[PDB]
């Protein structure tokens, strides 16, 4: 019954109860996988407990928070985040952090009593497995969002940022929900996740900006908000078009008006040399070359 | 990091060396300990070689070299962590179970030299 | 003391491998620290390598030094420092970027140290 | 325990590298500190090699033994001596004068060492 | 101001705050007691942040633990559990890992300061109770999910389970959760609960499996789901008699061709000597006697 | 662990010895530190006894001898969970307040001897 003996039960027992609690607000996979991590940890318990007289778990317990984590891993494509993207995500921030006290603690009786590597090593494992878990929930939320975008569902969309979902989640293709929202024509979905700070600007994987999107489509309403909420007017894609070269090539004048208002360039040049102006007199639409010139 | 893995000549692995020593890699960087680029390996084939003195045996060891500073769980996590994936890329090798083990070690930061030409 | 360099199969040297382990058994001469006789070294080509995980060439040159204990840390230092100079400056080029060059210097147990000599 | 034996090409043989690996296994065994079959030993040929700086020819035999941690300082040593036994009545020659022969054993961090049996 | 006795202080408010979050997930019985707790806590506090100059908890509040204590251990009656199970237990786990924290630094102060000896066993039976309070809410989310069971009401069931109740929990007469709805005929629900993880061969105190009852009862829906998920055929009860001795003397024939199909034996003898078929000769039922035989 | 319970004559229990007795290893079992089986009480009737100087008195008082091993909570609440039970048991006695109280000691592991004959 020395302290750090004591010490290294009591903080593993406060981390399995945690995670008692944590596995009531996850799916059915992570929920299992909690489970056994509890009983992994009550199996390690009884080898700190017994000062290594009782084996603890089995190299095996390893490789298999190992083989979780390199599934996981593959799914997690980290800039940096604050812990708790998410109610439920912050559930797993708090349990890693909890999951590192108690490896200081059993770490502690290691170098002291030289039993528990195994254990510790375990625990160390099982810290990394808790943070990636806790960032695919956070991109769960995040691919959610977007479905909420892409199906056009104005309520899903407040609901899923209302529970912590990235107003700036990107697809595979580089669309934010804002980029679909701008494509698809929901002008009341552009609207709310601009006022949580989506980044009216985002490119994605086409060098494209929601404001680009709304204007080729055709989706004047759009157009106007994204320019209200700071919108790159002339903003060049990768190929050097603005939102103004697409807008004239599909003829849509009503948005080449109010691109116009805002100061888009009706000059600028795309990387293949064509203006705005010169596309209107290469399609033959004498109106859009009066509204560009 | 330095990373040796050597082979007794009549151990039958499941990938090439190569691939076993880019596992090898994978398995280092995933511990998040490492910077990409600087985790080198090598493999050595061993046809020189007897285990124990009455038998066909076939055995694999492997020894990584660390800059010190790392703890017990880091090293022996890295430890299990290569050892898993050695054992599981060996298909056979003599007349009997093939022992797979890997130590971890450190070596001396202050008179640690290096470059790059 | 013992010098084990090895480098891999795609790296290039200015020199041949002899004259490497001939230079660099002067540079650990040149300490003071050594008995001419003794300095024994071996260089080793590397053919089975991998540098990293991305699908770059890469070449890499390293070397470990190996002397008996109770040399301080200045010794063990430049011993390193000196080495690493020798091979860096033997290096013409190898993969499609820059050669990382490195040694280790290490202590022997003195006390369990066996040697003889036929 | 995992033993390496490494010999200058121009180092003569009274044995096999075979022979002389069965027989430190033996002489690893008759210690009562290792099981048989957890003996591992091989043996390696230097052909890129150079001992001092003079051009006089040497030849050479070192050997490391590595063992988990736990054995004290008369074991370690007795180990050594023992090895250097085997090794040494092994040499014939080589070289234009005496051939050097020494052993390391050396201690692996029990708390990290990893094993499978495959 | 020595540390011990800050570290004390801040650890039994740590415990406080966690203590007051549970109280909002409890009946309002337990969040009574909670709230008791909560001010011997503080007055714990008054103990040790004076040094013992302000007297602390009296015997008679360790008592009231104790009376509590003894009232609630005798609804709880453990196998081994995970910490947990409910969402309100889990809850209770947390704080009682606390407690034991709590406890660890009072115990430093009394060891140097000869101070709280009274308070440390007090927290040290908070902890028992709070073990405790946390099994008889596990063991309440059992029952509800017997309940609900008996009802038939599929929602409910899985309502319970996704909440913790134990699919296994049993009454006091050993009937599970699935024994129920065997006995009482709710196909729907017999199904949910294996598909959720119920033993599909768990023994009431009679012997008898979920097959057992559904054979006996003329339940013939129960019996084809509980043989698809592994009910053995001819599991024996107290008595020596199978789901088969119990379709045929009952006359109930269709059971009887299932059970048969599924490799019930026929010629199985109970303890008392007798096989099916000699019951359905014994009975007169030629039909019974064909099946049979 | 054994227990022992003494009281003066002239004290009156609510109940028989017998049931305090039961109601005491009850208690200490409750504890969770003692196995059911190993547990040890008797109860004795004080006859020749004094209180003080000057009066009729009555007292009641229990000693439990444990194996060394517990902390001070487990002591310290085992007294007072017999104090609690064994004051309950208390009718009356004498011509003022029962004085009940309980002490919990400690026995020399090492040196401890048992057999089941």
């Amino acid at each position: 019954k020395d302290s750090p003996i004591i010490e290294a039960n009591g903080t593993l027992d406060e981390l399995t109860s945690f995670i008692g609690e944590a596995k009531h607000y996850v799916d059915e996979e992570m929920k299992g996988i909690l489970e056994e991590i509890q009983n992994d940890i009550y199996k390690i318990m009884g080898e700190i407990g017994s000062k290594g007289k009782i084996e603890g778990i089995s190299e095996e317990r390893i490789a298999w928070l190992l083989k979780l984590i390199l599934r996981y891993m593959e799914m997690v494509n980290l800039s940096f985040v604050l812990p708790g993207g998410t109610l439920e995500s912050a559930k797993l921030d708090v349990c890693r952090t909890i999951a590192r006290r108690a490896l200081r603690k059993v770490l502690t009786v290691t170098r002291e009593f030289g039993i528990g590597a195994e254990a510790a090593a375990y625990l160390l494992a099982l810290s990394d497995l808790l943070f990636l878990l806790a960032r695919v929930i956070e991109i769960e939320l995040g691919k959610k969002l977007l479905e909420a975008a892409r199906a056009g569902q104005d309520d899903e969309v407040r609901i899923l940022m209302a529970n912590g979902a990235d107003v700036n989640a990107h697809d595979d293709q580089g669309s934010t929900p804002l980029h679909l929202a701008a494509w698809i024509g929901h002008p009341e979905i552009v609207e709310v996740l601009l006022k949580h700070g989506a980044d009216v600007n985002a490119r994605d994987t086409d060098g494209w900006t929601p404001l680009h999107l709304a204007a080729d489509n055709g989706h004047l309403e759009i157009v106007e908000v994204l320019l209200k909420y700071g919108a790159d007017v002339n903003a060049q894609d990768a190929y050097g078009l603005t939102p103004l070269h697409l807008a004239a090539d599909r003829g849509h004048l009503e948005i080449v008006e109010v691109l116009l208002k805002h100061g888009a360039d009706v000059n600028a040049q795309d990387k293949f040399g064509k203006t705005a102006f010169d596309i209107s007199i290469d399609n033959g639409n004498e109106d859009l070359a009066e509204i560009l010139q | 990091p330095h990373l040796v893995i050597e082979a007794t000549a009549n151990l039958r692995l499941e990938t090439s060396p190569g691939e076993l020593l880019e596992q090898a890699n994978k398995a280092l960087f995933a511990s998040g300990q490492f910077g990409e680029a600087d985790i080198k390996s090598r493999f050595v084939t061993l046809e020189a070689y007897r285990q124990g003195t009455a038998v066909e045996r076939a055995y694999l060891h492997a020894c990584l070299s660390i800059l010190d500073g790392r703890d017990i769980a880091t090293r022996t996590l890295l430890g299990a962590s290569l050892c898993a994936v050695l054992a599981e890329a060996v298909a056979g090798g003599g007349e009997e179970g093939v022992q797979v083990s890997v130590e971890v070690r450190e070596m001396e930061r202050l008179s640690y030299a290096k470059r790059v030409v």
